[PDB]
DNA sequence: GCCCTTTTATAGGCCGCCATGCCGGGCGCCCGGCCG
DNA sequence: CGGCCGGGCGCCCGGCATGGCGGCCTATAAAAGGGC
């Protein structure tokens, strides 16, 4: 896939606009660079427009929006070049489906505006004459957008509002297209338009007169017409096309003001009395009349037809027309609610003379009321404002205007605005008659108070939303007018309600709030403080439900006495019959003290006496009652507690905002402070954190060092509680080696043995919530000041950290019991959760903590690094620029480390917290750290590697496009040079412009052939990306000089910088080899030649002298050790870290249960390599293995990767012609090939070498005698293994192999009278049976010899040597598995194998004993075999077995691997049926089939307003 | 008494007056989806009450999801005219509530098993199809819930207040079982 | 009160699979011991 | 004593039927419902 076509799927798939809009981009500037290429890309963006989905069909249409921006204009007269694409989409633009009709609408949006004006033009015709075919053009496409404009029916009634998606679309494309046509054809498409309002299609008109206004000026008919077709539109019967014949008029009232008077004085008289027909229970389009009223009633000339009118008319004055809205201001859909309030806010605004009329007391006291009863945030917000808007011109006028005018009301309003909550059975209800209707002076259960219905969150908002509006004309009355409402609030003060008192605490603290100057409010602070700081009254009466229940449980139990306890009556305590806080209630009357004295003292009294002996039998019973009791009362209790802290919080707040702060401030503090970790409602609890952080400022400006202190800090101890946000280091202390942000999998996190986990999870992000917000309200208030007048909260955040990190670690730091511990894991919480929304002043103080944070980074602890990596990608992404240059020099280098662990795992995990964290704006930034993780991808550690895998799954999408970002726009310099270097080292991985060979430096001997070159070429690829490999080539090559040749370059970059550099990085460590052991002389003789600088060290030796290298083992540079002693040791040489771990035959590892091979996997190293002849033998999950070493996160988990390929592969075993048994297997060959390609290396030896002989096979048959078939059948008649053993035996002087093998002899020097053949068996009998009978009876004459596995190992070199060098030794008799690795029998002229073995690769082995390099005659090898035989399906199987082991790898080479290597190595609680009888049958047949989810409204908006568009069209 | 129900879901149906078709829903509107192979009836969704509705051809509606009963009563009348506005003659007349789902918490784990035990003779515990009992609770008529977890899901009802007389009657029995 | 449909079941016949079964061959590390 | 000889057990290799193990859909069986 090329860069263009990666880059181009992102318009379909991405994380988010940034991403998507930032790809378009691309893709335009791209195209710019190659202008000549247009329809290459179009014809990858274009069919999207067909595309299923919404969202990416619009990015489409602006991809091809943006990206014909740069193409030139057609002109001839200085072939229309998209005419194919139009004559397509010209015809989607009728497909009966409907996505592919928008998007062809869409597409022709974007085309018509770009490209329009050089629509249809003809090459070789003057202007003059192609203009005409240019106009017919441009007519015909209005002609189709018109015919689809009256053929629409694709509509959407999910809202309120209905909308037409194509009407729309098709409306904004002939809005375009009619911007270029001349106004001759512009007066007929006004015609057509106009008799199709006589359904209508009048969405046309709204483009025509936004896009043009030379129509206008051109003649009046134009207005006229259209406004007679509104005119005639805002009356009709359908609500639907009210709505959009209302629409048309507001965005061109301006220039449709001034055509005449009487159009305008007509139209403002019929919009006001279809105002005033009052609307539906579901008809929305009152609302846009709203907007189309607030848009006339704006402009001077419309208040003059108005006035004049009125004065013509009383009927029609202002005054009166205004409370025609009146009845709308609680119509039941939103929508409508909310546009009345907008224009009544609008008509506030109108100045003096059209707001003296309505703005009298009755709207005052309605708006009210509205915000009493108000359920909707956002209609609730809108009429607080204009509340807010009335009252402040209305007080502008004087204080008495606003007085007389409102004093009226105050009694009633006072009332309801104080008016209680109550718990949800027994709610108390507003009094109905306050309730003025609109009309004279469905949704009610909100003045019912039925809380079962509305939580109490609506409630409370709804009571301070009403203190907040009030306290602000209390402010506006006059001081000495305030006795009506003063009396009421300080009364409700002391009310029973809890509920009222604090909605009285509310409305003072809004009166003091905003009243002009603090003073003013003195009267209250007595009142104020009693409450703060009196010892409360211990009942309630919206509380009385709860000690209700309490009495009823304490019935229970003394009831229980009697039936269960039988206690005789007569001595029982009495339970009173009212309870406590209960109207008319005396003293006398149940209290919960006394409900709590009976549950133990009472009871303890009636266990002294009850029922003797059956006392054991009552004690259950009694004690789960006394248990149940005890539930109940502590929870009423805790109730009582909450409630009392909620009224004590609302009482200080208000007294420190009227500015009184008492000697010793102690319960105000604690008045506040207990309030901020209780209150669960968030209106309510945000207004306590943003008075505390008041509090703080208060008293450090007062000269009061103390509180403040103190507060500050016990406000800072409250941020860090959440510990799933800041983990408590005595639980960690101990802990290393682990990562805490993979540790959500693990078991514990959420505690299920106890239910406690639970409330404590939700009381800790509570108190969290308030403290958080706190802090930075404070942060905001005190700006850049800030650390220079709060001490303490520089010291919390600064000197732990640098005492714990400015050198090593104190021992205090490591105990779990330790204070020191625990404020160095809080510290960097207080930072992460400062930075934020700290003053810009101050970041250069949060940046000389990084060089301590990134110190802590790279630090033992787990908790440590946890929270340096959370705190490391909040300043990193809070400071972009200044952070990442600090990260990209101190850390990143660091992630590469091999000596040590800690530090690796902290520098992994600060990239995966700063990508979650920076979101999709990490984009300047990702090729600084994109391969530095695919190095980690592929590292020992299972922590790392999951993270790292984690990690690349989201980073390598978003780089395809980076190429070409722009800067940041402030840039250090480090960074930038850094830049660069980055895109250059990255360059030769992404595309085939690839580095010059690789300089092997002169201290290794300069002696390479072509191919020797390019594997080390290869090497040094892998290298570079800390990339994992097989050289797998055939032997005879010099694969031990290229792996030297790599090693000893890679420890001599290693060993030369690390001098150059004080890193610990790069400081060197040991490599390992690991051999069959007799090779160990080999590898160290030739390392001792060709790279002379590398001490060496063999491991293997005899076991008591091998214990003697425990320890000196790290000082060699390579060590070289046997398989079978690595197996046996692997305990001892696993605890080192080594580099370039080497492996000379992967054939040892190839099976996973080996223990040999999980021995090797356990070795942790720094790269990897495996020399092996051939990696496929027998199956793929051979290869699994090898690759299961080399990078484990690659090729997938076992039995994963045993289905996808190893069953599919041998399913092919009998395939058919066109057979999907055999495509199965066909499709499996390559998926897996064009995985594995970049990692192989192959090559054949026949194929890069000819000094080595040539090579000829042949195939020798024979007979099936008639003793030896009836052998066959005889067993055939009767585990497998026993008859495939005896069935390879029976088939082998009358038998058929034997005489083949006779016969094959005689045809040779050998048996006619020089010559040289092999003899080669599988069964050592069967060696014994050619030996007794060839040279016995047969063949006298030869001169045979014999090596196998009974030869000892001090004699075969002997034998050997005597046989390839002496001419009279005729045969050598050997079987296959004897020697392998060495067995020098290069003399041989001819190979026969006289049987046969199912391993293909050991055939070939076996094979290369003659065929040699050490020869330059011929090698013929001769199979005997005979017909029909069980020989002939081991042959077949074997054929197949070497066919997947070659197609697998075919051809390979540096060069000819592919580039994109990235794109592989990544790899309800109650459903009862409702469409029918109730049932839990767990699945349905309606939703579950894919219904989803319901699409956002949002998308509708932001592509049919029509400002947007109208700019885009210039 | 103790701690109050809450109602998580309502159902409602109407006898729209007239034999309207299908496949025209499905292809005017976008709002609407459709198709006899997978479910017998059209489904449409709205978003101001959020709730989806059930036309089917007989003419009869389900509705679904609203959380109060003149609030599942708006959501029944605007989608009547909805219909209405599509070209089909309709009539919004007989109102009925045919489920209602209450839901709650109880604040400890139950041993349900004892609820067995004890009271087999109208509670069933099995797990084959479903976590926790069932309890065919017979006055008031509801078929009760509860899982061991404590979760208490009441289902049935046919009023308001029914949930709350079940669940304040049902709490003493599931008391005793830890 | 009875027939056939639908969902549901314990069983049938198999699709699909896991892990084992072996003995004749071979290299190798380890021990006890004789070699000089 | 280390060097070298010999005995020694251990560790890997190599095929495909077969019994266990399970669920795939439908059988012969069952309750609940549309239709009469």
């Amino acid at each position: 896939a090329t860069r263009l076509d990666r880059l181009v799927t992102i318009l379909e798939t991405g994380s988010t606009r940034l991403i998507r809009d930032t790809a378009v981009n691309q893709l335009a500037d791209w195209q710019k660079q190659h202008p000549e290429e247009l329809f290459n890309l179009l014809s990858r963006v274009v069919p999207y427009l067909r595309h299923k989905d919404w969202e990416t069909r619009t990015t489409a249409a602006k991809a091809i929006g943006k990206i014909i921006e740069n193409a030139p204009l057609y002109d001839p007269n200085a072939e229309w070049p998209f005419e194919r694409l139009c004559e397509f989409l010209k015809v989607d633009l009728f497909d009966p489906q409907w996505e592919t009709r928008h998007g062809a609408a869409m597409g022709l949006r974007e085309v018509i505006r770009v490209h329009g004006a050089g629509a249809g033009r003809r090459r070789g015709k003057t202007r003059k004459e192609n203009n005409d075919l240019n106009r017919q053009w441009l007519d015909d496409l209005a002609y189709r957008l018109l015919c689809v404009l009256m053929l629409d029916k694709f509509t959407d009634y999910s809202s309120d509002t209905s909308v037409a998606p194509i009407r729309e679309t098709v409306g904004q494309t002939l809005g375009a297209v009619l911007r270029h046509i001349s106004v001759e054809s512009v007066h007929a498409i006004y015609r057509l338009l106009y008799c199709m309002v006589t359904h209508g299609g009048m969405v046309g008109l709204r483009y025509v007169v936004a896009v043009r206004k030379d129509l206008l000026l051109q003649d009046g008919d134009m207005i006229d017409g259209v406004v007679r077709c509104v005119m005639q539109g805002l009356g009709d019967i359908d609500d639907d096309v009210r709505s959009v014949s209302a629409a048309t008029l507001i965005p061109m009232a301006k220039e449709f003001v001034m055509m005449r008077r009487s159009a305008l004085d007509s139209l403002i008289n019929i919009v006001w009395e279809s105002l005033s027909n009052l609307g539906d229970d579901l008809s929305a389009s009152t609302g846009k009349i709203m907007d189309l009223l607030a848009t006339l009633c704006s402009f001077p000339e419309v208040l003059e037809a108005m006035k004049v009118s009125a004065s013509q008319d009383e009927e029609r004055s202002f005054t009166l027309l205004v409370p025609r809205l009146y009845p709308f201001l609680r119509h039941t859909i939103t929508s409508v609610r909310l546009a009345v309030l907008k224009a009544l806010m609008t008509f506030a605004n109108l100045g003096g003379e059209t707001s003296q009329g309505w703005l009298n007391g009755r709207i005052l006291r309605l708006i009210f009321q509205n915000i009493i009863v108000e359920r909707d945030q956002d209609t609730l917000n809108m009429s607080l404002e204009l509340w807010t808007t009335l009252v402040r011109r209305l007080a502008a006028r004087d204080p008495a205007i606003l007085a007389d005018e409102f004093e009226a009301h105050a009694e009633p309003m006072m009332q309801l605005a104080l008016h209680p909550i109550g718990v949800p059975r027994h709610p108390i209800p507003m009094n109905p008659a306050l309730f003025q209707k609109p009309s004279g002076g469905v949704d009610g259960h909100m003045i019912q108070g039925e809380v079962d219905l509305v939580g109490v969150d609506v409630l409370i908002r709804s009571r301070i939303s009403a203190a907040k509006a009030m306290g602000l004309i209390m402010s506006f009355i006059p001081t000495p007018r305030l006795a009506s409402y003063d009396t009421a609030v300080l009364q409700a003060l002391s009310s029973p309600y809890a509920s009222t008192q604090l909605a009285a605490a509310m409305v003072i603290d809004e009166y003091a709030k905003n009243c002009s100057t603090p003073e003013v409010a003195s009267r209250f602070i007595e009142p104020l403080q009693k409450i703060i700081d009196l010892e409360r009254p211990s009942h309630y009466r919206d509380l009385v439900t709860y000690v209700q229940r309490v009495r009823s449980a304490s019935q229970q139990l003394i009831n229980l006495f009697r039936d269960h306890g039988k206690v005789s009556q007569g001595k029982l305590p009495t339970l009173a019959v009212v309870v406590q806080g209960e109207p008319e209630a005396g003293p006398g009357a149940f209290s919960i003290a006394n409900a709590e004295k009976v549950v133990n003292e009472d009871f303890e009294r009636l266990k002294r006496l009850m029922a003797p002996g059956q006392r054991l039998i009552a004690l259950p019973q009694l004690n789960e009652a006394r248990e149940q009791t005890v539930e109940v009362i502590e929870e009423a209790k805790a109730a009582k507690e909450a409630r009392d802290a909620r009224i004590k919080a609302a009482a200080a707040c208000a007294l420190v905002a009227m500015k009184v702060l008492p000697k010793k401030p102690s319960p105000l503090i604690k008045a506040i402070m207990d309030s901020i970790k209780t209150e669960e409602n968030q209106e309510l609890q945000s207004r306590s954190a943003a008075t505390i952080a008041r509090l703080v400022q208060l008293f450090t400006e007062s000269g009061r060092r103390g509180p403040a202190e103190k507060v500050v800090a016990n406000l800072v101890k409250f941020s860090c509680v959440e510990v799933a946000e800041t983990p408590e280091f005595p639980i960690h202390a101990h802990k290393t080696n682990v990562i805490l942000s993979m540790q959500k999998e693990e078991d514990r996190v959420d505690h299920p043995d106890a239910v406690k986990y639970a409330r404590e999870a939700k009381a800790a992000r509570i108190t969290r919530r308030g403290a958080k917000e706190a802090l930075e309200i404070l942060s905001k208030n005190f700006g850049a000041e800030l650390l220079e007048r709060v001490p303490t909260l520089r010291t919390f955040m600064e000197e732990p950290l640098v005492r714990a990190f400015s050198g090593d670690l104190p021992p205090e730091a490591r105990d779990p019991e330790n204070a020191f511990g625990q404020e160095i894991v809080d510290a960097m919480s207080v930072i992460r959760t400062m930075t934020p929304t700290l003053h810009p002043a101050l970041h250069p103080f949060v940046m000389q903590q990084v060089p301590l944070v990134i110190k802590a980074l790279r630090s033992d602890l787990s908790v440590f690094r946890y929270m340096a990596a959370k705190c490391m990608a909040t300043i990193c992404s809070v400071i972009t620029v200044d952070g990442m240059t600090a990260l990209v020099e101190k850390v990143l280098p660091s992630i590469n480390n091999p000596l040590d662990l800690s530090f690796r795992q902290g520098a992994i995990e600060v990239i995966y917290h700063l990508i979650a964290v920076m979101g999709d704006a990490i984009l300047p930034y990702v090729i600084f750290l994109i391969v530095p993780v695919l190095g980690r991808m592929s590292d020992s550690d299972n922590q790392i590697r999951l993270i790292a895998t984690t990690s690349f799954a989201t980073l390598v999408k978003l780089v395809p496009l980076e190429a070409g970002i722009p800067d940041p726009p402030g840039l250090s310099e480090e960074l930038l040079k850094g830049r660069d270097r980055e895109r250059t080292f990255i360059a030769q991985l992404l595309d085939p412009k690839k580095i010059e060979p690789f300089k092997i430096p002169v201290a290794i001997k300069a002696e390479l052939r072509s191919y020797q070159q390019e594997g080390v070429n290869w090497l040094a690829f892998l290298n570079k990306y800390h990339l994992h490999g097989i050289l797998c080539d055939d032997m005879g090559l010099g694969k031990t000089l290229q792996t030297i040749c790599i090693v000893a370059s890679d420890h001599h970059q290693r060993a030369e910088e690390f001098a150059r550099t004080g890193a610990p990085e790069v400081r060197k460590l040991p490599s390992l080899i690991i051999c069959p052991p007799t090779l160990s002389g080999h590898w160290q003789q030739e390392i001792k030649t060709y790279a002379p600088f590398l001490t060496v060290t063999a491991y293997v030796g005899s076991p008591a002298e091998r214990r003697a290298m425990k320890d000196s083992l790290d000082k060699t540079d390579i060590v070289i050790t046997s398989y079978d002693v690595c197996r046996n040791d692997i305990d001892v040489i696993e605890k080192y870290n080594w580099n370039y771990c080497v492996l000379d035959e992967g054939h040892l590892i190839k099976n996973p249960k080996a223990k040999i091979t999980l021995a090797v996997k356990r070795l942790t190293s720094n790269h990897r390599l495996i020399l092996t002849g051939t990696p496929i033998q027998n199956n793929v999950l051979e290869l699994w293995s090898l690759f299961d070493f080399l990078m484990p996160g690659f090729l997938g988990a076992e039995k994963v990767f045993l289905d996808r390929f190893a069953k599919p592969i041998a399913n092919s075993r009998y395939s058919k012609a066109s057979s999907k048994e055999q495509e199965a297997g066909a499709l499996a060959i390559e998926a897996l090939h064009k995985q594995v390609l970049p990692f192989l290396l192959r090559r054949l030896k026949e194929e890069v070498l000819n000094d080595l002989p040539p090579k000829i096979l042949q195939n020798y048959y024979c007979d099936l005698s008639d003793l030896q078939r009836k052998l066959f059948e005889d067993f055939t008649k009767r585990h497998i293994f026993q008859a495939l053993q005896y069935m390879r035996k029976l088939c082998n002087i009358h038998a058929p192999k034997l005489g083949a093998l006779r016969d094959l002899l005689v045809d040779c020097g050998i048996g006619v009278e020089p010559h040289r053949a092999l003899i080669f068996c599988q069964m050592k009998e069967m060696l014994d049976m050619v030996q007794n009978t060839v040279l016995k009876q047969m063949l006298p004459s030869v001169s045979y010899l014999r090596l196998d596995g009974s030869v000892e190992a001090n004699k075969r070199q002997d034998i050997v040597n005597k046989f390839n060098s002496d001419p009279s030794y005729d045969v050598l008799l050997l079987t296959t598995s004897v020697g392998g690795l060495g067995l020098n029998l290069t003399g041989a002229d001819t190979v026969i194998f006289v049987e046969h073995d199912w391993n293909p690769q050991k055939d070939l082995q076996a094979m290369d004993r003659a065929h040699r390099i050490g020869q330059k005659k011929v090698v013929n090898v001769y199979r005997i075999i005979t017909r029909g035989t069980l020989e002939e399906k081991i042959l077949s199987l074997q054929r197949f077995k070497i066919d997947v082991a070659s197609t697998v790898v075919n051809q390979q080479n540096a060069g000819l691997a592919t580039m994109d290597t990235d794109q592989i190595l990544d790899l309800e609680d109650m459903v009862d049926i409702e469409t029918g009888d109730v049932r839990r049958p767990g699945k349905k047949a309606a939703w579950l089939e894919g219904l989803g989810e319901l699409w956002d409204n949002a998308q509708y908006e932001e592509s049919f307003d029509l400002d947007g568009f109208l700019k885009t069209m210039q | 008494s103790g701690i109050t129900p809450t109602l998580q879901n309502i159902v409602a149906t109407v006898n729209l007056d007239c034999r309207l078709d299908l496949k025209t829903i499905a292809l005017h509107a976008r709002n609407a989806e459709y198709n006899p192979k997978r479910f017998a009836a059209v489904i449409m969704r709205i978003r101001e009450p959020k709730t989806t509705a059930l036309i089917f051809a007989s003419g009869k509606m389900v509705v679904t999801g609203a959380k109060s009963e003149d609030d599942s009563k708006l959501a029944s009348r605007k989608y009547a005219r909805i219909i209405q506005k599509l070209g089909f003659n309709a009539k919004f007349t007989d109102f009925k509530i045919q489920n209602i789902v209450g839901s709650c918490d109880i604040k400890f784990p139950i041993r349900l098993e004892g609820l067995a035990s004890k009271h087999h003779n109208f509670s069933s515990y099995e797990p084959e199809l479903f976590p926790g009992l069932i309890y065919r609770m017979i006055k008031p008529k509801i078929v009760l819930l509860i899982f061991v977890s404590g979760k208490i899901v009441l289902t049935g009802a046919k009023v308001r207040e029914e949930i709350y007389q079940a669940f304040e009657m049902i709490y003493p029995v599931l008391q005793d079982f830890r």
